[PDB]
């Protein structure tokens, strides 16, 4: 309910959302000032007498024409030079970006990934990838726990004279007893002998406390 | 990196209008240089921005400063607000040694901004270890913290509560 | 209504006692918003760890986020 | 349908022109796309509107399987009409 | 700077098994610690012995 | 969303981007 929820959310939000995708339409905006700037270039003296040769051609001589054309075909072999400086710095940042792409892309659609806010910030669950005109966006799932609510924890208690340390979870308290839940949710079981691990005594821990752990071995007997 | 401003024409001659029919006359190349320029400040004003805007929640710890009997004058903000930076960023600070129509934008956050920027990072941190870069800032004594970390390795509570002591 | 900055001379827009969420970057941290007035990003907001040595809260609920992580391609 | 060097009443372009059904003002003359690329021009004889074009072009580029597979080769008349040839 | 972030998402903001990308032995923790024009992140490891 | 300095079509068509993304 809630995975399709915030699909549709997704959906109201892009249908209105504005200044979302706004970086593709920066690099679009980013190369056409380039190549405007190429031809207002082209255009442009560049320290000539005119931005047109033709006119030369038309009224002077082979010399002086040809130095004002030296003059100017040295102004357009830099700004084509420049521009391709230009272009192969987009394309550098574009490389770095690919290859951070296909990392994402192969760690969060391809796989699970443990990797902090490497795919969307959030406990990680999954991504779907949704292609662009020039680009592509992973719509990343990620879980959210919500209502914590505190409770007081022990490593261990002091039981046989032995401090039984949980195998996999951990002990909390309520107000009075003492309850088996895991890390990271509320999900309680009962505090048992085999859902937890003696290792030694309970003589140098801090923070253990007394208290016995069940164990469903006597009414094995009757 | 440092953002840079530029006066580019009167460097590029200086305060002659024959110039600068020279260079309309020349194009606008010292105009692509600027947005140049324009794109590296944004860049990392951004950079930085992904650096440190990392959290939407600014944490503070408590006044009580109870993580396990350790001692920390050095390393976190100081209340005598010497900046609130620690004594190591001091040094960090002094550690940094140091005009003519071109001049050098300041930084866009400055060292108070990025000192409690971290400050709040380092509450989430200390706090949560992992859980607030997946949410939250909860909390946590940090002798169970570490616990989970062991599990995540695959290694027991007890062995840091064994001799929690000595690793403090 | 005058103000002379880092970033240089501010005139118009108050320099307030505040701090809110950047909205027009300026420098040195300082942004504007609303008639439109300047002031200092706020960096978040505040809050406390309930510290205990000997206490835990964990959530009882949670939800499906979903999110769009937008890379450059081509 | 030919790039043909012009000038028209004073006027001189080099490219290829066609019709065009656009309205000049009556004062005006001939038209640049952005870019500063001229598009259509209104006539000198008779101030009709007549389209400027791009002196046709394209690459040239040409397409083998290497030498020593076969002296075979494939090759591309480039974003072009090959009625051009 | 792309790796930086990384680098405290990972170490930081979380806990990597990544060898040495946070630091060379067994990961703990990382302490991220601010300079005039960057960042330090102090990293906490495990030696066993 | 000329002179004689055109652009090129991308090399991937919007139809298989999506049918790659679709598989
Ligand atoms: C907490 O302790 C009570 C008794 O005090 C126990 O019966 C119960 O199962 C636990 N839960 C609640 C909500 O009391
Ligand atoms: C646990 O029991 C032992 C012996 O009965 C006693 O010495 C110790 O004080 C007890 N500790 C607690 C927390 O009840
Ligand atoms: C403990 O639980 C209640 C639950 O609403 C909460 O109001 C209280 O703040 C919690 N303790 C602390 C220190 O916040
Ligand atoms: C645990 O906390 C209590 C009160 O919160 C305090 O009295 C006690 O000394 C703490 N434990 C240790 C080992 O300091
Ligand atoms: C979680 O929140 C939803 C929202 O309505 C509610 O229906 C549900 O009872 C809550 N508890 C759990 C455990 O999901
Ligand atoms: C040009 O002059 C001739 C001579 O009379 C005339 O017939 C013709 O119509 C004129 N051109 C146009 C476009 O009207
Ligand atoms: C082409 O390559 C093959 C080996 O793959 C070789 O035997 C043959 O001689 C080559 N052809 C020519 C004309 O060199
Ligand atoms: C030239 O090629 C284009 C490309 O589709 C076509 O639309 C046009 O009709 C062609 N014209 C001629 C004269 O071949």
């Amino acid at each position: 309910n809630q995975f399709n929820s915030a699909i549709g959310k997704i959906q109201d939000s892009l249908s209105s959302t504005p200044s979302a995708l706004g970086k593709l339409q920066d690099v679009v905006n980013q190369n056409a000032q380039a190549l405007n700037t190429l031809v207002k270039q082209l255009s442009s003296n560049f320290g000539a007498i005119s931005s047109v040769l033709n006119d030369i051609l038309s009224r002077l001589d082979p010399p002086e024409a040809e130095v004002q054309i030296d003059r100017l075909i040295t102004g357009r072999l830099q700004s084509l030079q420049t521009y391709v400086t230009q272009q192969l710095i987009r394309a550098a940042e574009i490389r770095a970006s690919a290859n951070l792409a296909a990392t994402k892309m192969s760690e969060c659609v391809l796989g699970q990934s443990k990797r902090v806010d490497f795919c969307g910030k959030g406990y990680h669950l999954m991504s779907f990838p949704q292609s662009a005109p020039h680009g592509v966006v992973f719509l990343h799932v990620t879980y959210v726990p919500a209502q914590e609510k505190n409770f007081t924890t022990a490593p261990a208690i002091c039981h046989d004279g032995k401090a039984h340390f949980p195998r996999e979870g951990v002990f909390v308290s309520n107000g009075t007893h003492w309850f088996v839940t895991q890390r990271n949710f509320y999900e309680p079981q009962i505090i048992t002998t085999d859902n937890t691990f003696v290792s030694g005594n309970c003589d140098v821990v801090i923070g253990i406390v007394n208290n016995t752990v069940y164990d469903p071995l006597q009414p094995e007997l009757d | 990196m440092t953002k840079t401003s530029v006066d580019c024409t009167m460097y590029i001659c200086g305060d002659s209008t024959e110039c600068s029919n020279l260079l309309l006359q020349y194009g606008s190349f010292c105009t692509q240089l600027n947005r140049a320029l324009t794109g590296i400040a944004v860049e990392q004003d951004k950079n930085t921005q992904e650096v440190f805007a990392q959290v939407k929640q600014i944490y503070k710890t408590p006044p009580i400063k109870d993580f396990g009997g350790f001692n920390f004058s050095q390393i976190l903000p100081d209340p005598s607000k010497p900046s609130k930076r620690s004594f190591i960023e001091d040094l960090l600070f002094n550690k940094v040694t140091l005009f003519n129509g071109l001049t050098v934008l300041p930084p866009l956050l400055t060292d108070e901004m990025i000192a409690q920027y971290t400050s709040a990072l380092l509450a989430g941190t200390i706090t949560s270890g992992w859980t607030f870069g997946a949410g939250a800032a909860l909390q946590i004594p940090f002798a169970m913290q570490m616990a989970y970390r062991f599990n995540g390795i695959g290694v027991t509570q007890n062995v840091l509560y064994e001799n929690q002591k000595l690793i403090a | 209504n005058v103000f002379q900055t880092r970033a240089g001379c501010l005139i118009g827009a108050e320099h307030v006692n505040n701090s809110y969420e950047c909205d027009i970057p300026i420098g040195a941290g300082i942004c504007a918003s609303y008639s439109i007035i300047a002031y200092t990003m706020s960096l978040g907001a505040e809050n406390s760890v309930a510290y205990s040595n000997n206490s835990i809260a964990i959530p009882t609920n949670f939800t499906i986020s979903v999110t769009t992580e937008i890379l450059p391609v081509s | 349908n030919k790039c043909v060097n012009f000038n028209f009443n004073g006027l001189t372009g080099t490219g290829v022109l066609t019709e065009s059904n656009k309205k000049f003002l009556p004062f005006q003359q001939f038209g640049r796309d952005i870019a500063d690329t001229t598009d259509a021009v209104r006539d000198p004889q008779t101030l009709e509107i007549l389209d400027i074009t791009p002196c046709s072009f394209g690459g040239v580029s040409v397409i083998t399987p290497g030498t020593n597979t076969s002296n075979q080769v494939a090759v591309l008349y480039q974003d072009v009409n090959c009625t051009e040839v």
